[PDB]
């Protein structure tokens, strides 16, 4: 029964995370800040989901500010406190939870606007304009709480690395998978059982032209699901080896450490589609 | 007491419980009672009954025991290989070219009431002491052996801390005892059919066993402190008092083989593993004891199979079941050694077959005497 | 040599997962979605539109089981006997059908442009009963063997099943029937007919009126470009098996290493279908 | 000073070669075997370079029709003799320089269709019909005579490995120099000279549509050539480990080899390309 | 403390290294000799872009015409000597330094042109004649004079490395940063602040098609900054790990100058781009 036989070597990660990392952060926030200022500022916006893809540009925009402190974090020991690290931790969880809730809200939208395309206008307004909030960003600041009290430096052989740090390791799986359902299963089952019956709702047109503004949407949902799922995989795998279930791979799980690592970099890709599908159609 | 030599065969005493331990012999209750005498008896190795009739019992367990099939009638490099070399495990090594057992079966001389077995505790006892002084009385002997072998002796249990030669009067007929200090033993394995985590004969993860092509492929690896035995022994040659050579030096006496064309019994390790009878090669194991530079000096022996044997005891030869499918093992205590010196200007030890002195050293000291 | 010892790679146990659960998703939705449209709304309106309803309905229950191969590519399979039974009869009639409707699409499409005047009736008698006598009642023809062979085993505190023949010569020889139904039969009969409409049309270059064959080559080439490195590496396979070639262990674990890696790429096959009707061409 | 030491069993190479080849192998039957039907029978060509290309196929055709042997020669080794040996490294050679002296008469033709529009029809037709069989065809097979004399097989460890072999190292070099040569240096300088020539005189068209066919000769070049320089560096890196000038890596020389074989490998590629833009406009 | 643990293999370094020189020392000189041939003496120029793209592409050219030195540099040892390793020092830096500095004023001229359109067309005459050769040319001949005398080379044990020898490590270090602070900090703030105000005041525009050309020069600058990224970041996490910040990574150093070679020469690849670039619109 080998207890840890923790191996924190990872040479190619400490280079090909910071590089991902600043690629991803610069055009985050060359994107963001300047459909910020195109959208909200100037009031360009004339569709329904340019508000809710607002919502997402200024979420992921307030992602890539503390971004350098993940890439600082991942190359080097750093140094900047608690209130910071707890600071970090909690801004992005609530961009990791409002990008999912945000398109469960558009995807939802969306349906409304197809199915019930006659006899509700109000209700998208009312969507759009006063239950948003306590739609997506208030829930997100409840599961937050845990994030302000979890997190906490280590007092190492001087790492001096912060993580959110737990009391057990049942701790552990039942939050790890409380982010597996709220992250990806029940927005999943929404927003695919609506688009489902938009298609279906689809096939009693007599091949309209209310299809052309859906492909934008739907290759941004396609691209987000395929940014985000491999990284819940391997989330899913690593609280699988927890519990001890497949417990005979030590070496197996230092590799899930390192491939988790490698894909939750690939995963914030999450920032860099939007202003990009904002320049294409 | 007045004693006098008799002819009149023992009864015997063992502790196995096989089939001719308990038939033939009586079950052993270890009641060795040793009297010490101030007397001075003849003592003869050869001109012994007991080791005849230890020799004929010998030769009917081995007969009795491992029946044959066919009873007849006359009508540059020095690599030292443990066992966990990559070609000991699959049985590949470069060997020789092709051309019911008993277990482990110990007893004792438990001589009748109203005699005894004097037995000779001379320290420089060379199997032939007409005046010895050190004569003890005992009822029941030690416990000998019944390995039957050439060249060699295994599990013996007169194995001291010394090395004594045993030499017959007449001719150049040797036994010399080895010394348990440097802890001489010997380990043999055949590798059989080879199997695999079982079958998984699929689509995927599909795998082959080795099966072993030669069957008649064995090797014995040899251990100890061979050199430092060698030594003693040519030192106690050396201080033999028959030695007719230089006995100031050692290296007029060099170890030697039977010639071919001779019996393959003198040539050869002609000796028993778990019921199969190999047949080994030491040449390279005389380069290694020698030290003949130039050629294979190995501290192993390839082991050939041989279905048919030579009676030892008799006249006759005897053919044996072709060997069985697993994996074979053997492991014993090397303790003695048969070989014939010829002394001259160069003292030569061919290694002889004589089976039967290995029990002529075992029950040598022990002489039947009848109150 | 001792023996044969048999490892996967680490890697493969959590990329491959990985690869099951985004073949998994993606093909339950398209197929899920072209039979709502298709089989449900009556949406058809050409003849190939049954053929690939055939394909997706066959897709829809491979994908339906694929999470079963998902979970035994990392953990023990600790289901039951008749549940892999049930996996790998799924799998072959799958890998088997779709084969076949993957040739009588080209079938049809050589009756039609080359016996473009005399061909009304029997493309719609291969609409409505050839397909039934003839594609699912053979593939269901080759699944009696793996009704018969299919078994599981504890090796070494691993719970694997797989069709487990009794030697290795109904392994070769069931990895050369896997070639010359797979690849050979089909390849010269597709290439027969797609060498003559060539040909023909050819001879037919005044009209240029139907372009719909356009969707057909390119999910004829990508299915062949999707399953060729797993059919050579059975090849390969088999043919280190009936000693033809010997290399050793290594070579038995690298065929075996990418034989599970090919099976990663070559399961690409299911999101063909909608993909192709989610671009029309 | 170890020579070579020439032991190194690689693996993923022996895996990696005959799936490329059997892919380009198949992708050669395929789209020659259309190209010639199209081409050379039912003679529906309308320009000049199409027969160029009709004869590009020919010889494509021609190292594709034995192309399994390679791929058998890359699995295992060579069983079938020293005649064929000798065959397939002659085709080579002969495919091998012929397409690119054939890729150099395209480019002249193209130089006369542009610059000499007016005065130059009747040399067009006798680049076409007479002297590009003794420009292209036959001087290839004055480049195989020692080819033909000094390929064999080898009497290695159970082996028969089938490669060309000299007596000298000198010999060696001064075919892999002319290699360089009738590949890269003449033809190379050929191509610039007429290709920036007809550049020069294409920008005083008056925006004409003349340029558009041009663009498939160009991207056929350009893809020929960057599918065989990899293979053209590794040569000469090779034949620069020799001669006395850069010993100090005896590893590198066999991992320079594995990238022989590999580039060798990706090379083949050009066995590809002249249905692909044919297939593509 | 151990100071080097210097490595000795670079094995696929030494062979892939000269791979990519020569693919972009071969299409550097081929699409920069036709650009030049085309626009600086055949005058195709119509628009004020091209003279800046002209100048970046005879900066090229000059870079391209020394690049094979670096391709001998990278598969063998420095035969030449001192002059050409001080002339391919300097001329490599004015190419670097020039680019960058060209590329701002490219953005500077999109910035008069779309912000001030009305009342700036005499001094975007004056800018595109006069002091655009002051502007880009003399700062980077006002900084290669470090360069100029600090080009030599040492005689090495045998390989003769030609590098920018140093008396100390802290002018290492404040040259690399102020490398760093020239090409991101001053530019990249000046083409990104520009494009923002060319988007904010493009907003006020009713759909107009002024912004059709801009498209090329934008997907210039993010190609440009694409390629030449992971090796700004990989020198500026060499100077990290010097001056004692990082210490533990001596074999991380090792990564990192791997690092650094490979993505030097993969962002030498800002080469390639203008040609292609006007190859396509």
């Amino acid at each position: 029964k080998e207890p840890c036989f923790r191996e924190e070597n990872a040479n190619f990660n400490k280079i090909f995370l910071p590089t991902i990392y600043s690629i991803i952060f610069l055009t985050g926030i060359v994107g963001n800040g300047l459909v910020i200022l195109v959208m909200g500022y100037q009031k360009k916006l004339r569709s329904m989901t340019d508000k809710y893809r607002l919502h997402l540009s200024v979420a992921d925009l307030l992602f890539v500010i503390t971004l350098p402190f993940w890439a600082v974090d991942a190359v080097a020991n750093w140094y900047f406190g608690n209130f910071l690290c707890k600071a970090v931790h909690v801004i992005y969880t609530v961009n990791l939870y409002s990008s999912v809730l945000i398109l469960a809200f558009i995807s939802l939208d969306r349906y409304l606007a197809i199915v019930h395309a006659t006899n509700s206008q109000r209700p998208r307004k009312l969507l759009a304009e006063k239950v948003v909030y306590v739609g997506v960003w208030i829930p997100a600041l409840l599961l937050t709480i845990p994030d302000f009290i979890f997190a906490n430096v280590s007092e190492a052989d001087d790492r001096y690395i912060c993580d959110r740090f737990y009391p057990n390791d049942l701790w552990v799986v039942v939050f790890q998978f409380q982010h597996i359902m709220v992250g990806l299963i029940l927005p999943g089952i929404v927003i695919l059982s609506c688009y489902c019956i938009i298609i279906s709702k689809l096939s009693h047109s007599k091949g309209h032209q209310k299809r052309k503004a859906l492909k934008t949407t739907v290759i941004l949902i396609l691209a987000f699901f395929a940014c985000w799922l491999p990284y819940y995989i391997g989330i899913s795998i690593d609280s699988f080896i927890l519990l001890e279930i497949i417990k005979q791979g030590c070496e197996f799980e230092n590799t899930v450490h390192k491939w988790i690592s490698i894909t939750e970099a690939l995963a914030f890709f999450h920032c860099c589609l939007n202003p990009i599908l904002y320049a294409f159609l | 007491p007045a004693w006098r030599n008799a002819s009149i065969p023992l009864f015997c005493a063992t502790k196995n419980r096989d089939t001719w331990g308990t038939i033939q012999c009586l079950p052993d209750n270890d009641d060795y009672q040793e009297i010490a005498l101030n007397v001075t008896e003849a003592f003869d190795a050869w001109n012994n009954t007991v080791t005849e009739q230890a020799v004929e019992d010998v030769w009917n367990l081995f007969e009795t025991s491992i029946k044959p099939c066919v009873k007849l009638t006359p009508l540059q490099n020095i690599t030292i290989i443990n066992d966990t070399s990559p070609c000991v495990r699959a049985d590949n090594c470069t060997g020789l070219k092709e051309e019911h057992y008993w277990d482990a079966m110990r007893f004792r001389y438990c001589a009748p009431p109203g005699f005894a077995l004097l037995r000779c505790n001379d320290t420089n006892y060379s199997g032939f002491a007409p005046n010895c002084s050190k004569v003890v009385a005992a009822t029941c002997t030690r416990m000998m052996e019944t390995q039957s072998s050439t060249w060699f002796g295994f599990n013996g249990t007169r194995a001291e801390n010394r090395t004594y030669i045993y030499w017959h009067g007449k001719n150049n007929r040797t036994i010399i005892s080895l010394n348990n200090f440097y802890n001489l033993t010997m380990h043999c394995k055949r590798p059989g059919n080879k199997t695999v985590l079982p079958i998984m004969s699929g689509f995927k993860f599909h795998s082959k066993p080795v099966i072993n092509k030669k069957p008649r492929q064995a090797w014995c690896w040899f251990k100890g402190e061979w050199k430092e035995a060698m030594q003693e022994v040519k030192e106690t040659l050396a201080k033999h008092p028959r030695y007719k050579g230089n006995r100031s030096r050692t290296e007029n006496i060099k170890f030697k083989a039977p010639g071919r064309g001779s019996d393959p019994e003198a040539a050869y390790m002609w000796t028993n593993c778990r019921g199969e009878f190999l047949y080994c090669n030491m040449t390279w194991f005389l380069n290694w004891v020698d030290n003949r530079t130039g050629q294979k000096q190995r501290n192993y022996a390839p082991c050939h199979i041989r279905q048919i044997i030579n009676t030892w005891h008799r006249v006759g030869k005897n053919v044996y079941l072709p060997p069985r499918e697993g994996e074979l093992t053997c492991n014993s205590t090397v303790t003695s050694i048969i070989a014939n010196i010829d002394t001259g200007d160069q003292t030569d030890i061919t290694f002889s077959a004589e089976v039967a002195e290995l029990y002529r050293l075992e029950l040598g000291d022990y002489k039947l005497v009848e109150i």
